[PDB]
Formats: C-alpha cells, sequence, structure tokens
C-alpha cells in the first residue's frame, strides 16, 4: 500500500475551520491544469472565490484557493471540479474520435 | 448553470485536413483556458524518444564532441512511444539502462581518399565525407529483436547532415536513446509547432457596394471577401482564410465601415509532428494526459 | 601502441625514450599527440 | 512524552499489583473529570484543536491501558470499575472528538475491543471521518511506544519475566 | 559551421534541407524565395535558418592534421 502524499497539501494556515475556504498546494503543476481547473471550479453555483497562483517561476508549485458560500466545503468542491474536468476531456475525446472516423 | 451535458450538446470538431505529419482541425465552443492546455501538453508533457547519453570512442573530426553529441540529441527518431518504459533516475548506472528503457544506436564512419578524375565535389573525391542521420545503426540489445522486428529504429528524417569528414578522420560512438518529456529538454518535443489561432470575425456595418467593394476585396486574402453586384454586395466567404493584417483599418473609406474581432470560442489548431507519431494521435495523447493529470489529483489523499 | 603525429608531414610516429623529439622523415620538432580509442561520455544536451 | 511513557509502563509490565493498575486509571479519569467543566467549551472559540494536545495525549494513554489490561476492570459481578462503561460513552461524543485527534492504531484497536468488552460503540464515528478529514511532532510522539519489544537477543531472557508479550 | 538540425524558434527539422537547397539554386537556377517554399519552409522563423546559413565547416575542413599537404 503506497499513496503519494507530496502531490497535494492543504495549507492549514489559510484553511478555515469551517472548511469552506481552503488553499491547496500542488507540486509539479503550473498554468496547464491550474487554469483549466480554475475554469471548471468556478462553474459550481456554490463557489464564492477561486483563483490559482504560482508563487515563483522557479519552483514547480501551484496554489489554488477555493472559498464557497456554505453547505459544501472547498475540499468537496475541489473534487467536483476534478470530475467535471475528467468528464470534459472525455467529451472532447469522443468527438475527435468520430471525425477521424468521418474521413 | 453550467453542466457537462450542456458542453456535449454544443461542442463540435471540424477537421480541415489530416496529413501524415500535420493535422488541422477546429474546436468550437470550448474555453480558452481548456484549449490552451491542449497546446500546452502537446509541446511539453507528451513524451518522446531522444538520444540522451552519447558515448564516444574516437571522434577525430572537426566538430567538437559536445557539439556532435548535441546534434544527435536533436535528431528525431521514428520510435513509437508506449514501447519503451520510463528510466529511473535514482538507481545507479549499471542497473539504469535495460532492454526495456533504452534504445542503443551507434555510428562508425571513417573517411578515406578516393582515386577519382578531377574544384572537385567531395562526394566524388572522398569516401564517407558526409555523415547523415540514417547512418545511426540500430543495435537491438536484449529482447529487442522479437519486438522491434516489424519496426526498426530509423531517424524520422534520414537525411539530417550530422557531420563532415576528411580522410584520416573518424567518428565512432554509441548513443543511448531514452524516453522523456519536452518540458525537460526541447529535443523530446513530439511536435514541431502545436499552436492554435482564434477564428477572425469581420463585421461589415454599412453596405459597401460598388467599386469600393473591389478595393475591399484587396484588403483581405482572396478567399475571404466575395462580390456579385450592388446586390450581394460584400459578404464574408471564408473568414478562416484571413490572417489578421488590418490592412482595411488603414484606409479612410473603411475606418468606420468594418470591425475586426475574433470568435472567442472557435479555435483553429495546427499540429505538425516530429515524425515519430501522427499528429491526430499526439492530440489524443494530449487530451488523455490532462484527464490523467486530474485523476491522479482526484484519487489522492490530503495530510495536514 | 601509442603514437604521435608530426605536425608538418603528418606521418604517424611513435616515440621512445632516449630519442630526439623529432619527426623521422622530415626533421620537424613540433609533434602533436594523436588521440586513441578511449571512452568519454556526454549528455545529449 | 511522560503520558506516552505512562500508559506503556503500566500495560507492559508483568509483576504488578492490580490495585496499582486502577489508581493510575482512577487518577487519569479524575483528571479528565476535573477537565469536565473548565476547558470543555473552549473548543468553539477562535483557536485550534492544538490547544488541547495535553488532553488528547492523556486520553490516548487511557486507551492504551484498556487495550491490554481490560479484564482487571471487570469486577466479580461482570461490571466495570469506576464507570468505565459510562466514561467512554461521554468522551467519544464530546466536542473534542478524541477518536480522530489521538493516534490511529491505538484508537483502531480500542474500537474493536470496545465491541468485545461492550464498553463503547465508536465504530461509526471513526467511520465519520470521510470528508471530515507542528502536528508532525505531535503525530510522531503518538507513534513512539516506549516498551516496544526488545531487539536484543540476550537481554530479553532476563526481561521475559518482567516484560509482557503481545498476547 | 554545419547546418543546425532544428529550427531555433519553432523546432521544425531543418538540417536535412541544406544540400537540397544548394541544388535548387545551382541546378534549377531558382531564387532564394522559391527554393525555400519548395523545401516546405513556410514560417519565416524557419525560412531564416536555411536562407542565412554560412556553412563554415567547408572552411574548417581544409585544415586536416591527419593527412599530408
Amino acid at each position: 500500500e503506497e499513496p503519494d502524499r507530496e502531490k497535494i497539501k492543504l495549507l492549514t494556515q489559510a484553511t478555515s475551520e469551517d472548511g469552506t475556504s481552503a488553499s491547496f498546494q500542488i507540486v509539479e503543476e503550473d498554468h496547464t491544469l491550474g487554469n483549466a481547473l480554475r475554469y471548471v471550479i468556478m462553474k459550481n453555483p456554490d463557489v464564492e472565490f477561486c483563483g490559482y497562483s504560482i508563487p515563483h517561476p522557479s519552483e514547480n508549485l501551484l496554489n489554488i484557493r477555493i472559498q464557497t458560500y456554505g453547505e459544501t466545503t472547498a475540499v468537496d468542491a475541489l473534487q467536483k471540479g476534478l470530475k467535471d474536468l475528467m468528464d470534459l476531456c472525455d467529451v472532447v475525446e469522443s468527438k475527435f474520435t468520430e471525425k477521424i472516423k468521418s474521413m | 448553470e453550467w453542466n457537462v451535458e450542456k458542453f456535449k450538446k454544443d461542442f463540435e470538431v471540424n477537421i480541415s485536413s489530416l496529413d501524415a505529419r500535420e493535422a488541422n482541425f477546429d474546436l468550437i465552443n470550448i474555453d480558452t483556458s481548456i484549449a490552451n492546455a491542449f497546446r500546452r501538453i502537446m509541446i511539453s508533457e507528451v513524451p518522446s524518444v531522444a538520444a540522451e547519453y552519447v558515448y564516444f570512442f574516437n571522434n577525430t573530426s572537426v566538430i567538437q564532441d559536445e557539439v556532435l553529441a548535441h546534434r544527435i540529441g536533436l535528431v528525431p527518431l521514428k520510435v513509437d512511444p508506449d514501447m519503451l518504459t520510463w528510466v529511473d533516475s535514482n538507481l545507479p548506472d549499471d542497473e539504469k539502462f535495460t532492454d526495456e528503457n533504452t534504445i542503443v544506436l551507434s555510428l562508425n564512419v571513417k573517411c578515406t581518399r578516393n582515386p577519382d578524375a578531377p574544384s572537385t565535389d567531395p562526394k566524388e573525391l572522398y569516401n564517407n565525407a558526409h555523415v547523415y542521420a540514417r547512418d545511426l545503426k540500430f543495435e537491438p540489445q536484449g529482447r529487442q529483436s522479437t519486438t522491434f522486428a516489424d519496426c526498426p529504429v530509423v531517424p524520422a528524417d534520414p537525411d539530417i547532415l550530422l557531420a563532415k569528414l576528411r580522410p584520416g578522420q573518424e567518428i565512432s560512438l554509441k548513443a543511448h536513446c531514452i524516453l522523456g518529456i519536452g518540458g525537460d529538454h526541447a529535443k523530446f518535443s513530439p511536435v514541431s509547432t502545436a499552436s492554435y489561432r482564434l477564428l477572425p470575425q469581420i463585421n461589415i456595418l454599412q453596405p459597401i457596394k460598388g467599386e469600393s467593394a473591389r478595393r475591399f476585396q484587396k484588403c483581405f486574402p482572396p478567399g475571404v471577401i466575395g462580390i456579385d453586384e450592388g446586390s450581394d454586395e460584400a459578404y464574408v466567404k471564408d473568414a478562416r482564410k484571413d490572417t489578421v493584417s488590418r490592412e482595411v483599418l488603414r484606409y479612410e473609406e473603411f475606418a468606420d465601415k468594418v470591425k475586426l474581432g475574433r470568435v472567442r470560442n472557435h479555435f483553429i489548431f495546427n499540429v505538425e509532428s516530429a515524425g515519430a507519431m501522427t499528429p491526430e494521435e499526439i492530440f489524443f495523447k494530449s487530451v488523455r494526459i490532462l484527464k490523467n493529470k486530474a485523476e491522479y489529483l482526484k484519487n489522492c489523499p490530503i495530510t495536514q | 601502441t601509442l603514437k604521435y603525429i608530426c605536425a608538418e608531414c603528418s606521418s604517424k610516429l611513435s616515440l621512445s625514450r632516449t630519442d630526439a623529439v623529432r619527426c623521422k622523415d622530415c626533421g620537424h620538432r613540433i609533434l602533436l599527440k594523436a588521440r586513441t580509442k578511449r571512452l568519454v561520455q556526454f549528455e545529449a544536451r | 512524552k511522560s503520558l506516552q511513557y505512562l500508559g506503556s509502563y503500566i500495560a507492559r509490565a508483568k509483576k504488578l499489583s492490580r490495585t496499582q493498575i486502577i489508581f493510575v486509571a482512577s487518577y487519569l479519569t479524575s483528571w479528565l473529570n476535573r477537565y469536565v467543566i473548565e476547558r470543555e467549551e473552549e473548543v468553539d472559540q477562535r483557536g485550534g484543536m492544538e490547544r488541547f494536545k495535553h488532553f488528547y495525549a492523556a486520553f490516548q494513554a487511557l486507551c492504551y491501558i484498556f487495550c491490554f489490561r481490560h479484564n482487571i476492570f471487570r469486577d466479580t459481578d461482570g461490571n466495570w470499575e469506576c464507570e468505565l462503561d459510562k466514561f467512554f460513552q461521554r468522551m467519544v461524543i464530546s466536542k473534542f472528538n478524541p477518536l480522530k485527534f489521538c493516534n490511529e492504531n491505538v484508537m483502531l484497536m480500542f474500537a474493536r475491543i470496545a465491541q468485545q468488552e461492550s464498553v463503547a460503540y465508536c465504530f461509526s464515528i471513526i467511520e465519520n471521518n470521510n470528508n471530515e478529514r507542528t502536528r508532525q511532532q505531535f503525530i510522531d510522539l503518538q507513534s513512539y511506544f516506549p516498551y516496544d519489544p526488545l531487539f536484543l537477543k540476550n537481554y530479553k531472557i532476563l526481561m521475559k519475566e518482567y516484560y509482557i508479550e503481545w498476547s | 559551421m554545419i547546418v543546425p538540425v532544428r529550427c531555433f524558434s519553432c523546432g521544425k527539422v531543418v538540417g536535412d534541407k541544406w544540400e537540397s537547397y544548394l541544388n535548387l539554386l545551382q541546378e534549377d537556377e531558382l531564387d532564394e524565395g522559391t527554393a525555400l517554399s519548395r523545401l516546405g519552409l513556410k514560417r519565416y522563423c524557419c525560412r531564416r535558418m536555411i536562407l542565412t546559413h554560412v556553412d563554415l565547416i567547408e572552411k574548417f575542413l581544409r585544415y586536416n592534421p591527419l593527412e599530408k599537404r
């Protein structure tokens, strides 16, 4: 049994005890996913604040901060934005497969 | 209220052309922060096979050893990825390269004088005076004879001029070719130029019928503006053809009569290839890497 | 068999102890060291 | 660390008196019942759960006793000394949740033993940490058991009378 | 020195087009303009790398310390 505990690190110094406002810290990520994830998280009707931020160009880090209104924590809203980004990549893959099979 | 079923009902793909090296295709009604990520991955994250470690035995030619080892690394190999596996970084050298990670190439070229009639061209006058990229001889090491027999390792452009010699001089080397991503070094980049452009939008405002419509033809590429008469005056045939040169916005007859914007969710991707993979297939790798970039973040714990 | 090269007449030439450091065909003094078969390694970067 | 050393010295020592076992636990539950008024509405104030690390360390030592020395607190009738079958009923559903904030493994086996002794029923609240879940030097002191079994091959022969095995 | 393998800016493979380009200017007597477009160099970041190459290796190769004269 071996998970990976460096890839995502919730920063408790800026995380509300309510859970509805947290600041995550990914390693080895940048504008690639952090702008794709910020887009899909902001489509949740319960999200009040979302933004990604790279602290310095040197280290490969990524901070995204979700604040919700209520009845959904930011950890609960981080993972809805990861499934809908997983579901969106399957739509694009299912359309780009048809059109290659349409030539 | 945004939903992923709303995205599926209004997302189209219109493939313009699809060559063996370049593919051109449009994505419609997707966000700029998602279509940027596909360009982003095709350059960086999509892996490829490049020579990484170069072992010289004798290089007596004019080109330096660290330069010639760099030129071999920029040679694109026609190796399919998802045959090699990823080499490990923190295991020592005697255990690091296997018959499953590494492809071994080699090169043994000596130049000799040729007795020829006479100024004179060096392909007539010296034997092995030009080293090409096809002289990288694939050496199937380990069990790479029952699995690379259909597909032998050949450079994707076999006429890349690697070095030049004169008689007496020789090059004798052995390069290990390993898998890697383009974000580390640019030689692992599977695509020459993966890029998009945004669809131009030409909004004529007043009717610009007449001889003025003939000089509104000329302010665009020829397959953009069409004319019939004062009726069917000036309509946009194909805005995809237009490069945004803004030649119409420097005339005083048309500073008021047109507006030049973009269609903000209509992308026009142009994906070439380094030869190792077809460009429609390094796009599927790009869209699955982003999905696999997100499953690994979903199915992952959070401590402290 | 280690050798050298005469810089003038380009004749390959090994050299022993108690020898004048000269080429043996022309009488040239400057006599550059050839390279032999020996492994060096590089990153392809 | 001394609370960490206390629960492992009581429960991993063979030749003791049974009335020595209870007076540690009687004083320890007294300290938690002298905790019962003063510091049990401080939780809802602006602070953290790290303000109570002395309380969680003492309750963790209480769980480590009962996972080893449990049949002592069964009396002749079949009941429990000093309301231990009523004490953990209050401690678990308190506003500290000491099931989460103590060590995982000493609380994992305490949940199994509370079923096999019929003292607590705290499975569903350890279950109730799915989306619900400085600290590193506090997690690590919960992992240092002082009376881990000896590796020394020839000193344990003397210690076999003194030091209790797993079962 | 020798022709670069790739374009510096975009990254298209350029180093196989130097010996072809010198035939398109000697044999076919084309200009530099049509000789680049026939080779497929269509972005001006990679047109400027065949167009502009010096090919100093043929000047370095004349100094061979391994042969007579």
